[PDB]
C-alpha cells in the first residue's frame, strides 16, 4: 500500500502545481499598472508573427477544404433532389465545426509551436533573467503582449477562413457541374439566421483563442532550459492544445445548436 | 517560495474549471406526475414533450406497460401553474406539423358546475393514428 | 526589417474586413432596430410557433415574436406580436391565420386587413383568430 | 552564378501566366417593370423569373406600400428581351418544398402589368376540398 | 530593377529546386542495398513505440470527441424527416471518406511528425549521425531507415481505431441519450458502407498519408542546422508542409476516386 | 511520503467512482448482460423492407428483436424469428401481426396484435395469423382500376 | 526492452480488435462466398429509374442483384439481367416481373411474383413482363 501499487505519488501533488505555476504566470501578466502606450509598439510587432505570419497556411488551405465540402455534397444529395440545397451544406458546416476548430489545429501548429520556441529560447539564453535584473518585470513585457495578440488573431483569422471555405464551394459548386447562382445564395443568404450561425462562430473563437495561447506560453515559459527541452515543450503544446479545442468542441455545443 | 505559494492556486483553479463544466452541461418547480392509458402510442418515447395550445408545458419521463393488460401507458408531467381541469378532458397524439416529432395534446372539455391530482388517471383519451389502417379501410 | 512588419499588420485587417464584409453581405446577415408595439391575441392551436416568428401581411415581414404566454384561467395561449409604426392602419376586421412556410418550413403568423371606422392601435385585441389546424383532424374530417 | 539565375527567371514567369489563365477564365443593363400582386406568397429579392422556361431576370427588394397593403413585385428583364407584347402576364409558381418561388402599349420602361395571378396558398386551397 | 528582382527569384528558385533533390537523394539512400532484415527486426520494434503506441494516448480519448460532436450536429438537422434509421450513415460515410485518414493525419503530424523531427535534429547537434558514418555503417540506412517504415505501419493502423472509436462515440449521443430505437441504428448502417468505396478506400488514403508526412518529418530533422534554433525551426514546417499535403493531396484523391 | 498518504488517494477513489459511463453496446448488454427471450415464428407472404434486428411492439413498446429471415424451399415464403422476452407470457392463439411502415425510406417494423380470450405460446410454436406488408405499386393501382 | 515489446503486442491487438468493430458490426464483408450465382435474360419497355446494383426480391427478403442493364438497339428496348444464386432454383414460367418502389423515397427495385411448370434454367428470357408507373399519365387519366 505504501509502494507504487495504491499509494504511487507524485501525481496529486504533481501536475497540479503546474495548474497552479500556469494561473499565476495568467494573473501576473495581465493584472497590473495601464501601460497603454508602453506595449502600444509590442502589439504591433507581436502581431505579424503570429497573425500575419499564420495567414499563408489559411488562405491556400481554406480552398482546399472548401472544395472537398462541395465535391462530398454533390453525390450525396442525388437521389433526395437536395441540388437547390448546395450552400445548405458548405456554409453550414463551415460556420458551425469547421471553421474555429480546423484555424485552431493550424494556429496550434504554427503559432502555438513559435510561441512555445520562442519563450522556451529566452529561457535557454537567459533573456528573460537578464531582462528581469533591469528593474522591470519579464511577465509584463513578452508574455503579455503575445497574449493578447493571439486572442485577437484567431477569430480574425476564423473568418478569413469561412469566406475562403465558402468561395472555395462556389468554384466548385456553382462554376463546376452546372448549378445555378440564385439557387445557390438563396440557400445560404435567407435560409441560415443570426444569433445561431453567426454569433456562435464568434463566441468559441474566442476561448479557443484563450486556451490556445494559455497553453502555448505556459509550455514555453514552464520548460527545461537546454537544447531537448525546448523540443519536448513544442511536443507536448500541440498535443495538450488538440485535446484542448476538440474536447471543449463537445462541451461548447451543449447550449448552442439545441 | 516555489512549493507553498503554487500548490493553493492548483486547488482553486481545477475548482472553478471543472464546476465551470457542470454548469455548462445543463446540470442544474414540481410536478404531481399524472398516468394515462392507451393502446398505440405510436412514435412516442422517451424525453417527450407533452403541449396544450400549440405550446409546450412539460415532458414525458418514460413509458411503462402492464403485463396484466397489455397496454401503453404514460408517465407524462404537467406542472402547478395549470390544473383546473375536469375529469372529461381528452387526450391526443399530435404531431408537429407534417413529419415532426409526436406530442400529446390536452383537448378540454365542457366542466360541469373533479380535479386531478397525486395518483389520477386521464379517462378519455384518443392512441396515436398509423397511416396503414386507414389507406385499408378508404381504397377498399 | 523593420517597416516590413507596420505594412503587413493593416493589409491583415483589411483582409480580414473584407472576409467579415462577405459573411455581412453573402450571408445571413443581409443588412448593416426602432421600438414596435406590443398585440395580444388569443387562439386555440398555435401548432409549432416559437420565439422570433415572422408577421407577415402579404408576405412582407414587418415584426417579430417577442414571447408566448398562457391564460391561468381558461387556458388559452395567448400570442404576443409587434407591428411597425409604418403599418398602422388597420381595420378591426382582420382574420389571424397560421400558415407555414411552403411545406416543410416554420409556421409564420400571418394577417390580412378587411375593409364609424374603428383601427388597431397599441394594446388591444382581436376577435377573429384562425387556428393552425393540426394533422389529425384533417384526415378524420375527410373520411367522417 | 549570376547569369544562371536571372535566365530561370523569366522562364518561371512564363510558366505562372499559363497556370494562372485556366483559373480565372473559370472563376447588360436592365430595365425595369412593375406589378400588382395580392399574396406573394414565399417568394423573395433574387428570385429567377422565367416567363416561358428561360430566365430573363430577377426580383428587387420587395415592400408594402402604405395607401392600400400591396407588395411591389418589379423586375430586372435585361435588353436581350424585348420583343414581348403588351397581351402578358406573371404567375407565382413554386419550386421544391422548403417554399422558394418563382415568377413565370410597350414594356420598355414603366410597365404595369395586368392580369394578376398570385400564388394560391394550401392553407386555403384545402378549404375548397372540404367545402 | 530587371537586373535585381530576376536575381532574387531566380535564388529562391534553384534553393527550392535543391530541396527537392536532397529529400530524394536521402529516400533512396535509405530503402535499396542489402537487405538487413535480422539487424532492423529489434531497431523496427524499438521505433514503434513512439510512432504508434506513443500516438495512440493523442486518438483514443479524440475519437470519442468526434463522433459525440458528429454524432449531436448530424441529428438535430435530420429530425425534420425522420428520426429512426439515421447517424448510421452521414457519421460513418463521414468517417471513410474526409474525416478518419486526414483528422488522425493531422494528429500524426503534430504528435509524431513533430517527434520525429526534433529526434534527427537532436542528435546532429550533438554529433551522432556524423560519428556513426566515421566508424560503422552510416546512418541512412540506420536510424532513418527504421524510423520510415514505423510510419507507414502505424498511421495505416492507427486510423482503423479512430475511425472504430469514432463510430463507437457517435454511438452514445444517439444510444441512451435521446434514443433513436437502436435496433434501425444497425442493419441499415451496413447497407450503405461496402468494400472498395468505404472500407477498402479509407486504407488507400492511409498509405498515401503515411508517406507524405513521414518523408518531410525525416527530411527537416535531417536538413537543419545544428544548433538550439534549427531544431525548433524545423519543428514548425513540419506541421506546415505536412497539413498542406494532407490537405493538399485530399482534393486530388476524392475527385479521383468519389 | 508524507503528503502522498491521504490526500492524494482521495484522487485514486474519486477518478474509480467516475470511471464508469453509459454503455449499452461495448461490453455490458450486447453479450453478457441480456434478457431470457423465446423463438417464434410466423409465415409472411410479403415483408416489404423488413430486415434484421427489428423491434416486434404491441403498440409502441419494444418486447423484442427480429434475429434473421429465412425461406422455406418447398413453397418459398420468408419464415421470421421472433425474439419475444419472458417478461410477457400471455399471449393467445388468436394474436395477429401486422407489418406497417414508419418513415419515408421504406423502413417497416412489425406491429404485433394481441387477441382476446385459448392457449400460451410457448418456445417454438408458429403463429398462423399474418398479415402482409403494404406496397404502393398495388395501392395506387387498386384506386385506378 | 521488454516494455517496448508487450505495448507493442497491445497495439497491434487493439488495431485488431478495431478492425472487427469495422468489418462485422459496421459492414457485412465476413464472407467472399466465391460468388456462387447464374444469370438470366429479361426485357422491359420502361425501367424508369433503375440503376445498377438493383437488389431484385421474392416477397420482401432480399436475394440477387443486377449486373448489367443495356438497350438493345434493334427496336429500343431495354434488357436487363437478374443474378440470382443457385439456391432457389424453382420457378414457375407463369412469374412475372413487375418494378415497385420501396417505401416513398427509397430505391426501386424489382419484385418476383409467384405464378402457377417450366423449370427456368440459365441462359432464357423472361416472357410476360410489367413496366413501372409514370408519373405524367396517372395526373393526365384523372382528369379525363
Ligand atoms: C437521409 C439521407 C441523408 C444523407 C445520408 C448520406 C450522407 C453522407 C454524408 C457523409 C459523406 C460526406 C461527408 C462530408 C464531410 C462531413 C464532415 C462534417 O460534416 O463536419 C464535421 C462536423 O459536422 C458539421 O460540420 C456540422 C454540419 C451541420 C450540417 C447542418 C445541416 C446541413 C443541411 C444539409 C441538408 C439539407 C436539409 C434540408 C432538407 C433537404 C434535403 C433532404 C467535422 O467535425 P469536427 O469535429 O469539426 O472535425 C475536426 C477535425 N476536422
Amino acid at each position: 500500500l505504501l509502494n507504487a501499487l495504491a499509494s504511487l505519488g507524485h501525481k496529486g501533488i504533481k501536475t497540479l502545481r503546474t495548474f497552479g505555476r500556469a494561473g499565476l504566470m495568467l494573473f501576473n501578466a495581465l493584472v497590473g499598472k495601464p501601460e497603454f502606450r508602453k506595449h502600444a509598439p509590442l502589439l504591433v510587432r507581436q502581431l505579424y508573427n503570429v497573425g500575419v505570419l499564420s495567414m499563408l497556411i489559411i488562405v491556400v488551405s481554406g480552398v482546399f477544404i472548401g472544395m472537398v465540402l462541395g465535391l462530398q455534397g454533390y453525390l450525396v444529395l442525388t437521389t433526395y433532389s437536395a441540388e437547390t440545397s448546395l450552400g445548405m451544406l458548405v456554409a453550414l458546416s463551415l460556420l458551425r465545426e469547421l471553421g474555429p476548430v480546423v484555424a485552431a489545429l493550424l494556429f496550434a501548429g504554427r503559432a502555438g509551436s513559435a510561441l512555445t520556441a520562442e519563450i522556451g529560447l529566452m529561457r535557454a539564453t537567459e533573456q528573460l533573467s537578464s531582462m528581469e535584473m533591469m528593474a522591470v518585470d519579464p511577465l509584463r513585457r513578452v508574455i503579455s503582449p503575445r497574449f493578447w495578440a493571439g486572442v485577437i488573431s484567431l477569430p480574425l483569422l476564423t473568418v478569413i477562413f469561412v469566406a475562403v471555405g465558402i468561395w472555395g464551394g462556389s468554384l466548385v459548386g456553382v462554376s463546376w457541374k452546372g448549378i445555378d447562382s440564385g439557387f445557390f445564395w438563396s440557400a445560404m443568404q435567407n435560409a441560415v439566421d443570426w444569433r445561431m450561425d453567426l454569433v456562435n462562430c464568434l463566441i468559441k473563437s474566442v476561448v479557443f483563442a484563450i486556451t490556445v495561447t494559455w497553453i502555448s506560453l505556459f509550455n514555453g515559459y514552464d520548460a527545461i532550459p537546454t537544447s531537448a527541452g525546448i523540443s519536448r515543450a513544442t511536443t507536448r503544446t500541440v498535443v495538450h492544445s488538440s485535446l484542448a479545442v476538440l474536447g471543449l468542441d463537445f462541451v461548447l455545443t451543449a447550449l448552442m445548436f439545441g | 517560495q516555489t512549493k507553498k505559494n503554487e500548490i493553493w492556486v492548483g486547488i482553486f483553479l481545477l475548482a472553478a474549471l471543472l464546476a465551470a463544466l457542470f454548469v455548462c452541461l445543463k446540470a442544474a418547480e414540481p410536478t404531481y406526475t399524472l398516468y394515462a392509458t392507451f393502446d398505440n402510442i405510436g412514435g412516442l418515447k422517451a424525453r417527450s414533450p407533452v403541449s396544450i395550445g400549440g405550446v409546450v408545458v412539460g415532458r414525458v419521463a418514460d413509458i411503462t406497460l402492464d403485463p396484466k393488460t397489455y397496454l401503453p401507458r404514460v408517465t407524462l408531467e404537467i406542472e402547478q401553474r395549470y390544473n383546473h381541469i375536469p375529469d372529461t378532458s381528452s387526450l391526443s397524439i399530435r404531431t408537429s406539423g407534417l413529419l415532426g416529432e409526436q406530442y400529446l395534446a390536452l383537448n378540454v372539455g365542457f366542466e360541469d358546475p373533479a380535479i386531478l391530482k397525486d395518483g389520477d388517471t386521464i379517462q378519455d383519451t384518443k392512441s396515436a393514428m398509423v397511416l396503414e389502417d386507414l389507406i385499408g379501410q378508404f381504397l377498399y
